[PDB]
């Protein structure tokens, strides 16, 4: 095999033959370092306020952004069965509350399909977008 | 002997033709992996951060406006509005607003995209990237309740030869000499020296169209290359003075973490080159003679198109 | 299913809550535990393993629980830019969609 890597193409010869010729940019041109910093991803988002305060915020964001939801039963008070607008032209999203802990609590947010295997979640990603910008405003 | 070399040649070709033939796109999928795409108001100058942030070079566009994906960000992107600043210094302060769709409208206005459904053969898919002369292909599926047009992935011919490597010992095979296969591209080769100003680089990749740019010395020996994807770490920094360097100073912005220049010879063969690719991202190979003299270039689709249809 | 625009009594008015609480005879009144699956722990060793195969060619790509599919991933706003994602299937695998949009 004669498959080899060019040794002057590394950075640090390179450099190094640059300071050697005098050029001046071999001192003052640094290396472009990108700090690739590890993201912490979460399910939803958390919040500190209790369950009908929560609650009550997401019902008044989905109220302004133009959202319509069904009327929830005794049995499932802490999940939003929701439609939104953005060919079937509606959009479904189910939220849902949980306790993380006494004190903390995460919102839940699903892709439900649409109404009049191989899917797109960007308008979903979108619109959760507009809504979580919509709770911070409004906080 | 050579008879010998020559049928196992063609019988591992053959065999490599099938298997592309009998596999498909979405085969070359892994199981589970990610895929970034930018909304089209993000800042150019942002997305160029989600690029360098998680190791990509490409990402496709989506439109929320009208839920539409719009093409893919590439270097080549980020190539086209170097030259607009350039021959307009005056627009500088404009770089911190340019979004996306706005670059994408500057393209369009200085007159400066083929896909493929992950069921197809992979075999078209490498047709397509070869008649497009573009080292990758969006998949495209349609969603199965919208019907609206989704970005699955993005291939590239890295991809798919890596993919052919690790599922083909039949590679081993391929003991011709490169130089006796006429895939080698040594005829008019676009090249500079350290002393070249960048911008006149960057000119010979938009020119020319091609990924990368061999520094030659004056004696014709290859010392290093300029990518299309070394444009990216010109802009991150400060694009005002760099884009004035030559190309040896501009050099100096390249990480450490710099893989390096591949080269080999007219003696190396398909069977290496073919090991290499599967140890390691190699985008292409300089082929240089016995001293170090810059002779031609071997990329990923001079290979590729051998694969599929021969010298 | 009917659907309007009228935030639940329960959510704008005291009187309804309290009803529910006087009228005991329980897990309704308070929201449901959060599920192991949804835990960061897992979704970000989910997201690790996918760095060790791709980067340290060491074990092998996950597959996500199924529990998981279609729920929003978010991260911390970062330079006025939200990073949500999604991890969804694509016929038999498993796509992390992942979105990058401007905010204020
Ligand atoms: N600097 C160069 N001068 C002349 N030809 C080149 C140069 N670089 C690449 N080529 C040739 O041009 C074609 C496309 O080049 P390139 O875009 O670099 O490869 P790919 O299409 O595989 O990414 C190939 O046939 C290749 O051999």
């Amino acid at each position: 095999s004669t498959v080899s890597i060019l040794p002057t193409s590394l950075p640090q010869i390179h450099r190094a033959n640059m300071l050697a010729q005098g050029s001046p940019a071999a001192s003052k041109i640094s290396p472009l370092v990108t700090k690739k910093s590890k993201t912490r991803w979460h399910f939803g988002i958390r919040s500190r306020s209790y369950p009908l305060d929560v609650m009550g915020e997401i019902y008044i964001a989905l109220k302004n952004l133009g959202a319509e939801w069904a009327k929830p039963s005794e049995e499932d008070l802490w999940t939003i069965k929701l439609r939104w607008k953005y060919i079937p032209d509606l959009m479904k999203m189910v939220i849902q509350l949980f306790q993380i802990e006494t004190n903390n609590y995460l919102v839940d947010f699903k892709f439900d399909g649409w109404e009049s295997s191989t899917f797109s979640a960007y308008p979903f990603l979108h619109l959760t977008t507009k809504l979580i910008m919509e709770l911070a405003v409004n906080s | 002997s050579q008879e010998k070399v020559s049928i196992e040649q063609q019988l591992a070709v053959e065999s490599i033709r099938k298997f592309l033939n009998s596999k498909t796109s979405y085969d070359v999928l892994p199981v589970s992996y990610r895929l970034i795409v930018l909304d089209t108001s993000l800042l150019v100058k942002k997305s160029l951060n989600v690029l360098l942030q998680n190791s990509i070079v490409s990402a496709p566009l989506w439109d929320s406006k009208t839920s539409r994906f719009a093409g893919l960000l590439t270097t080549t992107d980020f190539i086209n509005v170097i030259q607009y600043y350039f021959s307009n210094p005056d627009k500088f302060e404009l770089v911190d607003k340019l979004q996306l769709d706005g670059l994408k409208d500057i393209e369009r206005a200085l007159g400066v995209t083929a896909s493929i459904h992950p069921s197809r053969p992979l075999f078209e898919a490498c047709l397509k990237m070869l008649e497009s002369r573009s080292g990758r292909i969006p998949l495209i599926d349609q969603d199965e309740e919208t019907h609206r047009e989704i970005v699955v992935s993005v291939l590239t011919q890295y991809r798919i030869l890596k993919f052919v490597a690790l599922n083909c010992r039949e590679t081993h095979f391929l003991k011709i000499p490169i130089g006796d296969l006429n895939i080698i591209t040594q005829d008019n080769m676009k090249s500079c020296q350290m002393t070249t100003p960048v911008i006149d680089v960057i000119q010979m990749l938009t020119q020319g169209r091609v990924s990368s740019v061999p520094i030659i010395d004056e004696n014709g020996y290859l010392i290093n290359v300029y990518e299309a994807y070394d444009v990216l770490g010109l802009i991150k920094g400060g694009i005002y003075n760099d884009l004035s360097l030559s190309v040896g100073e501009a050099l100096m912005r390249r990480s450490d973490d710099f893989e390096g220049v591949y080269t080999c010879t007219k003696n190396d063969k398909l069977s290496t080159i073919m090991d290499n690719i599967r140890k390691a991202r190699v985008h292409r190979f300089f082929v240089v003679d016995d001293v170090g003299r810059l002779v031609g270039v071997l990329t990923l689709s001079d290979i590729l198109k051998y694969i599929l249809l021969g010298s | 299913m009917e659907y309007t625009t009228d935030i639940p009594a329960v959510f704008t008015d005291p009187s309804v809550m309290e009803r529910y609480y006087y009228t005991l005879d329980t897990s309704w009144l308070t929201p449901p535990q959060l599920p192991p699956q949804l835990e960061n722990v897992i979704l970000n060793k989910y997201y690790a393993t996918q760095d060790q195969f791709n980067e340290n060619n060491s074990g092998a790509l996950p597959i996500p629980n199924h529990v998981v599919l279609n729920h929003l991933v978010t991260s911390s706003i970062k330079h006025n830019t939200l990073c949500v994602a999604s991890i969804v299937r694509y016929k038999q695998k498993y796509v992390t969609q992942i979105l990058y949009t401007p905010i204020e």
